[PDB]
């Protein structure tokens, strides 16, 4: 079937809810994939701060935070990026398809900083060289005037 | 019990158990066991006499591996049986275990085998997972056997998961039954290993000949609050570790050495001129030759000390 | 698909959660079997020690 | 068949929590049991050794 | 003299004013000089590598953390309690799509639910449903300027 809907006007019906919330976010695939879908939130009266999920996404956040941080140094020097590879075949037209994922996230959390960790030491530990050496190879030229 | 150990030694019932390419017979076998070993009585008697299928959970679970939502074969899969089945497995084998001496044996037995037992959840969980996946590890280090403060150095020294195992603690699940015990775990295992006595154990390592990566000496923002013990100890024997630097075969050790050398950065230049007592800068500069990644990588820290130091 | 899913969705998920049920009230009284027998073991050693 | 069932699934999970919690309550009186009767020992196991 | 070369520009270099001494700073200036150096080439190779193996990763990493974020949130918008394992929320369906999307719900259950709806019953309320309309992917700029 099809209805033209600009000839006319449209209608979606509403959907009663008694899900069992043990399917969560294990189940997120299920509307992330083809959810194609808009809701009614009931979670009203109640803010972030006085929410759940406002406790992850603190965590969170900082991962993005870091990552843009990440971004000017990478391309600092004289490098580019591929970009998302999987942006040209992963997001490939509208699938059923999106791989599974779970608790990754959090091993990407934790690798991310092992990351910035190497990031931080080097960059601070790198960044002071030039100066002393400068002044040394100063000195070292003064010393011509010896004679 | 005289009829169950009938019922236990058997030819085919072996094979019963042993089917692990199909599933459908250690199914049963295992679940008819739960509803069994719930007793102590049988519980206890039949363990005397299963040491040798433990393979059957390690398929049953090292499957996972790789895995995909609608892939392989399976019809209705787990709406009643599919992981069903690991649901039996892991709940009879962490359930059986409560007299002490069990997991006091089993640990011992296949101590790497439950070493991975911890990517149960590394990756992927459902529903009923949750409760069991690690609260058998929980019984690993109760205090209430032996070895319950022996073994679990190595789960950790291999794991390294800590700070994501945290980070399994954090996002909050709907059941009460298992926040209490998740965060136990955590608690436990950080006031031990932040506790590992470090000049004690470093130099007990030292003097044994024998070393690992042993990364406590790496995490030593602690173990610099008393540096100046080891100042004092002057650390001759790492003039010895000199000796050890020279020539060098092991990864750990090699690298290490460039370590220990580099911990400078948060201790004060008066070691500067102990370092003094070195300084051939060729030395470190020949090993900078030596350029294997996995030990380059602080090698560069190695070499970049002084100079930067020099600035510091 | 037709409206008569719900005898299998309420009854499952009903039949899930007293299954669990079971398995938590046969499990915490187990473990109340071994406490139990643990702490009668050390009060009885208490007694021994008076007796000694 | 939910317009009524939210009562049933009310009074199925009332039900489901509180046989627990009543598994737990029998856990507690397994455990006073167990220490009322470690204590009161005395009344025969300390009789053998005057006996003795 | 000092104070006031500082102040403008000057380096403190303690010197001989003879050329033996010469000598001995030769040495001691040399003693680094041989190994200044090497700070810059050593520095290379370890950022040129890790950034090399990074870039390749990090955008993926990106979509990722974006996407489970954005999910997590359209689960914030549901509700939760402690008591009765029941989750809650409301999406609008369109009219002709009554059944199909209950047999995708079916693409969801046969292995990641127990044969799992988790609700196929509705209760309806007179909140105004939305209306919709489309451009029959041939009419974009037409018919957003009609409705703009």
């Amino acid at each position: 079937e099809k209805e033209e809907a600009i000839f006319r006007s449209a209608e979606m019906a509403l959907v009663q809810f008694y899900i069992p919330q043990e399917i969560s976010r294990d189940s997120a695939y299920t509307l992330g994939q083809l959810g194609l879908v808009q809701f009614r939130d009931l979670n009203s009266k109640v803010r972030a701060f006085q929410r759940t999920f406002v406790n992850e996404i603190r965590r969170l956040d900082n991962v993005e935070r870091q990552y843009r941080y990440f971004y000017s140094l990478l391309k600092k020097h004289d490098i580019k990026l591929y970009e998302g590879d999987t942006d040209k075949y992963l997001d490939g037209s509208g699938e059923l398809y999106v791989p599974p994922s779970g608790s990754v996230i959090d091993d990407y959390v934790r690798n991310a900083s092992y990351l910035e960790e190497r990031l931080i030491q080097m960059e601070d530990a790198t960044d002071q060289i030039e100066v002393q050496k400068n002044d040394l190879e100063q000195y070292r030229f003064i010393l011509q005037s010896g004679d | 019990v005289k009829l169950v150990e009938k019922l236990l030694k058997n030819n085919n019932l072996i094979n019963i158990l042993q089917n692990i390419e199909q599933m459908d017979t250690c199914y049963v076998c295992i679940r008819l066991l739960q509803e069994l070993a719930v007793i102590p009585e049988y519980r206890d008697v039949i363990w005397l006499h299963e040491k040798k299928f433990m393979p059957t959970l390690f398929k049953i679970l090292q499957r996972a591996t790789d895995s995909q939502l609608a892939t392989r074969i399976v019809a209705t899969n787990s709406n009643h049986l599919g992981i069903q089945l690991q649901y039996h497995s892991l709940l009879l084998i962490w359930l059986l275990t409560f007299n002490p001496v069990f997991a006091n044996e089993l640990v011992q037995k296949y101590l790497s085998d439950f070493l991975d037992l911890l990517k149960l959840v590394k990756i992927t969980i459902k529903e009923k997972v949750s409760r069991l996946c690690i609260s058998i590890i929980l019984q690993c280090c109760s205090t209430r056997v032996k070895q319950h403060k022996k073994v679990i150095k190595q789960l950790l020294l291999l794991g390294n998961a800590l700070p994501t195992v945290q980070s399994l603690s954090e996002r909050k699940y709907s059941d009460e039954e298992l926040r209490q015990d998740i965060s136990n775990l955590k608690e436990i295992l950080e006031n031990e290993y932040q506790e590992l006595t470090s000049f004690d154990e470093y130099s007990s390592e030292l003097k044994s000949g024998r070393l690992e990566w042993s990364p406590v000496h790496k995490s030593e923002k602690f173990w610099r609050e008393n540096a100046v013990r080891l100042n004092e100890k002057n650390y001759e024997l790492l003039k010895i570790l000199t000796k050890l630097l020279e020539v060098s075969d092991d990864p750990q050790v090699l690298a290490v050495a460039a370590h220990d050398v580099g911990e400078y950065v948060r201790h004060y230049p008066r070691g500067k001129r102990v370092i003094e007592q070195l300084g051939g800068k060729q030395l470190v500069m020949n090993h900078m030759h030596h350029e294997d990644q996995q030990v380059r990588y602080n090698a560069l820290l190695a070499v970049q000390k002084l100079m930067v130091h020099n600035w510091e | 698909l037709t409206p008569n899913q719900v005898n299998d969705e309420l009854n499952k998920m009903q039949a899930f959660i007293r299954k669990e049920a079971e398995e938590k009230a046969k499990e915490i009284q187990l473990k109340a079997d071994q406490e139990y027998e643990i702490e009668k073991t050390n009060i009885v050693r208490n007694e021994t020690n008076n007796i000694d | 068949s939910q317009k009524n069932g939210i009562a049933t699934l009310l009074q199925a999970e009332k039900e489901a929590h509180e046989i627990v919690s009543k598994a737990r309550k029998y856990r507690q009186d397994k455990l006073k049991q167990a220490k009322t009767d470690a204590a009161k020992e005395i009344d025969s196991y300390k009789i053998q050794k005057d006996k003795e | 003299i000092r104070k006031i070369a500082e102040s403008l520009d000057a380096n403190l270099y303690d010197v001989d004013s003879s050329n033996e001494g010469r000598s001995q700073q030769l040495a001691k200036v040399n003693k680094n000089l041989s190994d200044l150096y090497t700070v810059l080439k050593t520095t290379s190779t370890t950022l040129e590598s890790e950034l090399y193996a990074i870039a390749k990763e990090l955008d993926s990493w990106f979509q990722d953390v974006t996407r489970e974020k954005a999910i997590f949130e359209i689960l914030n918008k549901s509700n939760y309690d402690t008591n009765r394992k029941i989750l809650i929320a409301e999406g609008w369906i369109p009219r002709d799509e009554l059944a199909t999307l209950q047999a995708r719900l079916g693409e969801m259950i046969a292995r990641l639910g127990i044969d799992v709806p988790s609700i196929i019953q509705v209760l309806d309320t007179n909140h105004t449903p939305p209306t919709f309309h489309r451009t029959n992917k041939f009419t974009a700029g037409f018919q957003s300027i009609c409705d703009c």
